[PDB]
């Protein structure tokens, strides 16, 4: 279960994106992130604030990433807040 | 006179954080060490060394870096004759991994600022392999051989220091002003072969006189 | 995100005017490059693997980056490296069949930057990655597609720088 | 299928075929004969093709049918151009689909896991592939073959 | 005046509460490493007026300028008091080698210094080489290495005290500047 | 996060040697202690409960900040006081069985400066209460691990001031 | 680490250590010098173990080293052997470590992918790595090479 | 530059390890052409005022140190050479004996680069160095113009 | 050209008197040396030309953009110039094997040898990397440690002559840079 075994174009898995997190790893991103939606005006859904910043995990940080930027969302501050850097072994 | 933020039945009404919106974690206004270095008009031969060097790259990381960092005057104070004869041969262009090995002298990781230290008095490695001792006595904060001049400016990952004056690391080899060479024979039956000694003369039943002695045979 | 036809509807749209000469000079031009971008787009999608194993094989392997302390140094790092240039080909293509860089504004290049500052990805041999990829692929499709991909490669290059 | 790509996609918007939409399959249902010559076309030479195909591919790739390879004897030889001759069949579905839909869900979708349970390279199965794809555009026009071509190219992209 | 004891006590006191444990765990290793620290401080007792003297003819050498009329060196009474002043200097530098703590170099020598050398105008980028000199060459003559005077010990590492003594001498380059 | 020996696997792991001698005496080093950390964390488990009590005793109450506009005001602010107190006590614990604080900069002390001068909690008292525990927690494991977690207490009183 | 997985997983229940783990912490901490034992002579004897292991492996499997094929040549089969000794330092990290951590992190998440990206087959490197389980089981004793010998097993279970 | 190197470096070092050499005496002989600039009045009497002239005279032929590395004294103009009169005039320092210091410490650099000052014979092989000497007193004689 | 006998004869003559006993003894140890350069002549004079092949090729095989067209090594006029140009340095640091002094070794190719390859475009550091591979199959052939070709000597020290051997293939190198 660390994402990386068996990449697709061939693995039954249909594709998804796939991250380089560690088994349980414990690494996060605080991200600054806006969003418009577009589903709004033809499902009239209730308003929701959509300029948040939250800590996301690191290894679905690329998937929360893709997500945000396929949906015309605008990204402004990445810092890598919980985990150290270039470590080769423990996250 | 200390009021605790509360939106609803908390205490006073003081909106949540003590901000205009009852909100918290909000993104960071701060840049990195190398934008707030660079920004400045001071500390521009520490981004220029930094470019040069490339530990521009380490301290855009997001690990907690301190960087003990000179300003553009301190450098002007080099130009002692002591300070001129350690840091001088610097000049020389080939002079790459020495301006590393000082520069990552001045660079500590972690967040030791002001009043981690006050009291107290901390030994800590820097990214280089010599170490540093950092402490603060009666309001000053010193790390090594000079002073703080100006206290703690937070750039996002960690902590920028200013200081008066560039420090030294332990271990500084000065690179040579003129390279070194070997020394050659030129004559090899004069100066190798009368310099040698031969196994008997090794003994002292021969007589001194040799005029040198080898202790290697290179170019 | 717009293609050529889209961004000419947005100047034509924005002024109020409607389609005049230029802008149909704009979309005879598109129209006239259409198939050579299709075949482009098809070639690449054929051998996208290849450009990549190519392009890695010259840009990254054997140096200091997949020796240790590098940052290719573990299967991990490689791993999250060569899904990286998978991605940078693949937006690199949808750029050029589109003929407007504005995908790589979107879907790219944001928050990117702030990313690899952030884990500490170089850049520099991201760039040199990105110009390997540039230097197959232009290999693989010729002359003329090869100069369409090179201007978008060279716009994830200037992203990135 | 391009309609049926054209209907869900619709579906999934939940509206009537758009005006751009049907130009689609207007443009595809005049395709039509073409499609159906190029798959005749191979249907009916598909024995030659086999056989020529997997000459070209033993014979550049000796590995597998030396001793100690996949596809060493009468019997895995046999075998192996049995998987030429599906590989074969599914690339014409894929012509007459005008679609991959059936060549990647016939015979893409989890093959690799397939062919690592059988022990096989599945570079030679590539290799296979792409000398099939010479020789049906030896039988074929020049647009002719430069499309039924790449539709062995996306089989060839799928396996490497 | 504070040693590594009244140190412990003070910050004790600032918690306002009993020593403990820890502390006088660390406390136990400055035991433990004080026969080390007694014969670091012997290293220095001895080779002292010769290091003073070489630090000293070496800022001169490496700066002619003091030598020169109207520099600080110039006088021969003036020669006298510098010599004596690197003694001094070197001098507190090995108390705060017994003591453990910088409070005695800090309260006797050190406050009132720079104000002073600026009053006189005596240089004082000239005085922190000459406390780099008796640096480098406190450490050579505490580590064993110096190269006139190699005297035998037991061996073992001494790292954290090198590094200790590099930090009183880098405290009074400091002061100074 | 990484205890000691995965910081050995680190740095040795980073110059892309193998364990020498000077690596192994530093799992000798951990070794030597691993009953002592064991034996220190299952007395704490014991009395966590005791610990907070008192700690809170000594160092919180009957002061203006239990008295109404103090922080401590109302059950609610009491209740969280007294847990952000037992979460100190047991990342105190992980960071001394672990050996290495890495853990602390990872969960507790990430954003609580920030939290805390958002909030309006006094820093100082914090840092008192936790001192509290400190006294109380190597009074009841004794000496050497008193030091032990003296150093962390220590640790998380550095990251809030 | 087994300290670290310990932990990791009483913070996720947001609990301190149960009895148990503390045990079990107890356990691992009293094997310990063991460990060292194991990893300083895996240490020790590496070359035997990379040049032993290298030979049986291409005296089993002269495909890769065969001509046209991914380990052919000087260079190709020392950087074949590069690799073999990359897998015996995370071996010795994972004894001294306790768990197999190390090895994963390091080495096997995404091993996959990697060794797909360079075409190289990686049921070669299961079978290398099984050479070295043989060499470096010939050069301890009983109880001890079942021990690191498993955690060996541990990798050959991960590239298969 | 590639042709001045160790010239061009031989002579700012020359003229940094005499700094004090420099210093000391341009300021020894400021105070000796006017007796009128040590007494009552003017800003050599008070002992807080002679060390910051000490400090001033060696910030002086440091900044001009810079600028002969540093090829232009762009350095120098960038804090020091521009806005530095209002400072003396705001202060009542005087201008023309600092002028005649500035002058003294050209004349005592120019004699120190070319080794004709009797007393320091540092060993150099010999060569042309009469354009470097124009930088020099170039320096020199911009900051003098900017003191008055 | 100067030997070790006309190098102590011109050191005699700047010196401007006779001889002396101490550059006579040195003399001594020369000509008492003798057959030992005698059988290192031998040694390199015999394989010469196959340590020629080898460094050139493996100089190739270091940097592949002189085999790459637009290198000086494409072609084969070039390889050809490349081979010559390989043995004629050989033969004159054989030449200074004989002579014992680099007065043979340096008028012919020390001198003038760095504006020609500068006015040619041949690549200094191929070329110094060149003799450097020639210099350890030499010492290596010199030494008898050769790992193709081992014939039988009497066994003895060698190794002073050796260095030597080092010395002019350094000062060849380091001309040509
Ligand atoms: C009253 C004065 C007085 C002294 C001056 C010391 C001198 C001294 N040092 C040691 C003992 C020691 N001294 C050192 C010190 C050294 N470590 C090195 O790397 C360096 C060579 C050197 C510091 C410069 C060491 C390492 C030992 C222990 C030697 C051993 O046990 O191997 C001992 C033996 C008792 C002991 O183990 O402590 C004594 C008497 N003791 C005193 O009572
Ligand atoms: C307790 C600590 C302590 C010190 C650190 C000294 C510091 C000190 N030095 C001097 C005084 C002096 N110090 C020096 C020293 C210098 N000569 C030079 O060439 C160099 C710039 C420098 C040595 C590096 C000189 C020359 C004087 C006499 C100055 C003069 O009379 O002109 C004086 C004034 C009293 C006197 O004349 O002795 C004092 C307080 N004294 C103390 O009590
Ligand atoms: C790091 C410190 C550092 C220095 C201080 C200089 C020192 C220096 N100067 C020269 C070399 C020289 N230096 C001078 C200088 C002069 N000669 C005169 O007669 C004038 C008095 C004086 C005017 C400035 C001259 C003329 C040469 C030789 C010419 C030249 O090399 O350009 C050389 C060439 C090598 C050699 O001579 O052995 C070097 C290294 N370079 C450095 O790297
Ligand atoms: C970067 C370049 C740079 C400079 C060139 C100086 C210039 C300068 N000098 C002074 C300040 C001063 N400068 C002098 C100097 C003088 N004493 C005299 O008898 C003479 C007329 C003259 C020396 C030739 C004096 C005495 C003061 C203090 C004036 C006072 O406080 O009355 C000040 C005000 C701040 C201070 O008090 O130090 C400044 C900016 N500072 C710099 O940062
Ligand atoms: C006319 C041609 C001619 C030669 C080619 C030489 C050959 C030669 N070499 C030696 C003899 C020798 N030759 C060598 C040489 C060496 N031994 C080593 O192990 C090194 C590899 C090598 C370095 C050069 C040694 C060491 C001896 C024996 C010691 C000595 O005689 O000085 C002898 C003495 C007699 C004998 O050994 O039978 C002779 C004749 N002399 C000649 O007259
Ligand atoms: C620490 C974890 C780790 C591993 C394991 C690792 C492997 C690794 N193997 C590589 C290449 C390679 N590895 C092999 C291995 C083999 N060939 C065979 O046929 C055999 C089955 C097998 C040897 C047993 C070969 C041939 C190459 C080079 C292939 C090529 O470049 O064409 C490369 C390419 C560049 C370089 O080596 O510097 C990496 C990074 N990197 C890591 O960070
Ligand atoms: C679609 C636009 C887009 C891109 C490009 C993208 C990249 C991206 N790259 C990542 C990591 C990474 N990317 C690299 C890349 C490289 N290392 C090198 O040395 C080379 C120069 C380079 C490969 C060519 C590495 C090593 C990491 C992981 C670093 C680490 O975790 O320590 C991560 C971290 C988490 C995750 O991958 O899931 C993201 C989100 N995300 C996006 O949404
Ligand atoms: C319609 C989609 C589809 C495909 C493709 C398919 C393939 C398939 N290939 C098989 C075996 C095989 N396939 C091969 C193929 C090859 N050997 C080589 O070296 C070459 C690279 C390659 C031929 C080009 C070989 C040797 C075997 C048998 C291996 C063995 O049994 O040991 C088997 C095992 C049992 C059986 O064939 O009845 C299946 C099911 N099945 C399907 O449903
Ligand atoms: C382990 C990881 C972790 C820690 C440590 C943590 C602390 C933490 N303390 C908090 C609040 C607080 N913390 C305190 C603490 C104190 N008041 C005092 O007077 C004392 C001096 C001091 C404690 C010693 C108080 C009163 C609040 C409530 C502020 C409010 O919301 O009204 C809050 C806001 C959420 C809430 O409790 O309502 C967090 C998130 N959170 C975490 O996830
Ligand atoms: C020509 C003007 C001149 C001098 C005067 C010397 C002064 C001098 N001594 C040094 C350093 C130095 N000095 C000594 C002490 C000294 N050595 C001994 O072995 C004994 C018995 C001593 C007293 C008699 C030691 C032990 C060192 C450390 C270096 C070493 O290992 O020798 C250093 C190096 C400083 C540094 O590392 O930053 C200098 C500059 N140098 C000069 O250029
Ligand atoms: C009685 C009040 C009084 C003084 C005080 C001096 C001060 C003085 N020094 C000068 C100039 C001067 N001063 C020195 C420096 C000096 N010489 C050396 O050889 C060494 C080692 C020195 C420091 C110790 C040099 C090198 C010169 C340049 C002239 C020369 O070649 O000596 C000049 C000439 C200025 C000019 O050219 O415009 C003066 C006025 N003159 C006075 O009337
Ligand atoms: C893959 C690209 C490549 C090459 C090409 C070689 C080239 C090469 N030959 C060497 C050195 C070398 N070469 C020979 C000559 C050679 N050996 C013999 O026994 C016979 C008969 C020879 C000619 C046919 C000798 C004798 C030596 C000395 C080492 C030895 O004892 O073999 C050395 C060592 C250089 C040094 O010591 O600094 C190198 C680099 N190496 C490479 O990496």
């Amino acid at each position: 279960g660390y994402d990386m075994d068996g990449s697709g174009s061939g693995s039954l898995n249909p594709l998804r994106i796939k991250s380089s997190g560690v088994e349980k790893d414990r690494r996060a991103f605080k991200i600054t992130y806006c969003l418009p939606s577009e589903s709004r005006l033809f499902t009239y859904r209730e308003l929701q604030n959509v300029y948040t910043t939250k800590l996301v995990p690191f290894s679905s940080w690329y998937a929360e990433q893709q997500r945000i930027q396929k949906m015309g969302g605008k990204i402004f501050k990445v810092e890598l807040a919980a985990g150290g850097q270039m470590r080769s072994c423990g996250n | 006179a200390y009021p605790y933020t509360g939106s609803g039945y908390g205490g006073v009404g003081v909106p949540y954080a003590n901000d205009k919106v009852g909100q918290l974690y909000k993104v960071t206004p701060t840049s990195n060490i190398v934008d707030t270095a660079a920004s400045v008009s001071i500390f521009s031969t520490l981004v220029t060394l930094l470019a040069q060097t490339g530990l521009d790259y380490e301290l855009k990381k997001s690990g907690p870096f301190t960087v003990f960092a000179p300003t553009n005057d301190a450098f002007t104070d080099l130009l002692n004759a002591h300070g001129f004869a350690s840091f001088g041969p610097l000049l020389r262009p080939g002079n790459t991994d020495t301006l590393r090995d000082v520069l990552l002298y001045h660079v500590v990781r972690g967040t030791y600022d002001a009043r981690d230290v006050v009291g107290k008095s901390v030994t800590v490695e820097t990214m280089g392999g010599d170490e540093v001792t950092i402490s603060c006595m009666k309001r000053k904060l010193v790390v090594g051989s000079s002073a703080v001049i100006r206290k703690d400016v937070s750039c996002s990952n960690g902590v920028i220091h200013v200081i008066k004056s560039v420090l030294k690391p332990p271990s500084y080899v000065r690179p040579d002003i003129r390279p070194q060479s070997q020394p050659m024979p030129e004559s090899i039956v004069q100066d190798v072969y009368g310099k040698m000694l031969t196994p008997r003369q090794a003994l002292g039943i021969d007589a001194a006189p040799e005029s040198g002695a080898l202790t290697s045979f290179y170019q | 995100m717009q293609d050529a036809i889209t961004a000419v509807i947005n100047t034509a749209d924005v002024q109020g005017k409607y389609l005049d000469d230029n802008s149909l000079d704009k979309l005879r031009g598109y129209f006239e490059t259409g198939e050579l971008r299709v075949r482009a787009a098809a070639t690449i999608a054929a051998n996208a693997a290849t450009i990549i194993k190519e392009s890695v094989a010259k840009a990254l392997l054997y140096s200091d980056i997949t020796r240790p302390g590098g940052n290719m140094y573990t299967t991990r790092r490689y791993a999250a490296c060569i899904r990286d240039l998978d991605y940078y080909l693949r937006y690199a293509t949808y750029g050029m069949l589109a003929g407007d860089p504005s995908i790589l504004d979107e879907r790219v290049l944001n928050g990117l930057k702030e990313t690899y500052n952030s884990l500490g990805v170089p850049i520099g041999a991201t760039v040199q990655a990105i110009q390997a990829m540039k230097e197959v692929t232009a290999s693989l499709v010729g002359t003329n597609a090869g100069q369409e991909m090179a201007v978008y490669f060279d716009y994830i290059c200037s992203g990135l720088s | 299928s391009i309609v049926t790509k054209s209907i869900v996609n619709a579906d999934a918007e939940a509206r009537y075929l758009s005006p751009g939409e049907l130009e689609r399959i207007k443009s595809f249902v005049l395709s039509g004969q073409r499609r159906l010559r190029i798959a005749q076309t191979l249907t009916e030479n598909r024995e030659m093709i086999v056989k020529k195909g997997g000459q070209q591919l033993f014979q550049k790739r000796t590995d597998v049918v030396s001793p100690g390879g996949n596809a060493y004897g009468e019997e895995m030889t046999a075998t192996c151009l049995r998987d030429l001759d599906y590989y074969l069949r599914l690339v014409t579905y894929g012509i007459v689909a005008g679609d991959v839909t059936p060549i990647e869900e016939i015979g893409l979708v989890g093959v690799k896991e397939m062919y690592n349970s059988l022990g096989t390279p599945i570079s030679g199965v590539s290799e296979g592939v792409r000398c099939m794809k010479d020789v049906a555009c030896s039988l074929l026009s020049g647009e002719d073959s430069a499309e039924a071509g790449f539709y062995f190219d996306y089989t060839l992209g799928a396996m490497q | 005046m504070l040693d590594a004891f009244s140190r412990v006590v003070v910050n004790s006191d600032s918690k306002a509460a009993y020593v403990g444990g820890s502390d006088l765990q660390s406390l136990k290793t400055f035991i433990s490493d004080g026969n080390k620290r007694l014969d670091a401080v012997n290293c220095i007792v001895s080779n002292a007026s010769c290091i003073v003297s070489d630090a000293i003819s070496g800022m001169i050498c490496e700066n002619p300028g003091l030598i020169a009329p109207g520099g600080n060196c110039y006088t021969n009474r003036r020669m006298a008091a510098c010599l004596r002043d690197g003694e001094i200097i070197l001098r507190y530098v090995s108390y705060a080698l017994l003591a453990g703590d910088s409070s005695v170099l800090d309260d006797r020598c050190l406050n009132g210094l720079k104000e002073t050398y600026i009053a006189l105008g005596v240089p004082t980028a000239s005085t922190s080489r000459a406390v780099s000199i008796m640096k480098a060459a406190s450490t050579a003559f505490i580590m064993n290495t110096a190269s006139g005077r190699k005297i035998e010990i037991a061996a073992g590492d001494c790292q954290a005290l090198q590094s200790e003594a590099a930090a009183y001498f880098d405290k009074v380059g400091s002061a100074v500047d």
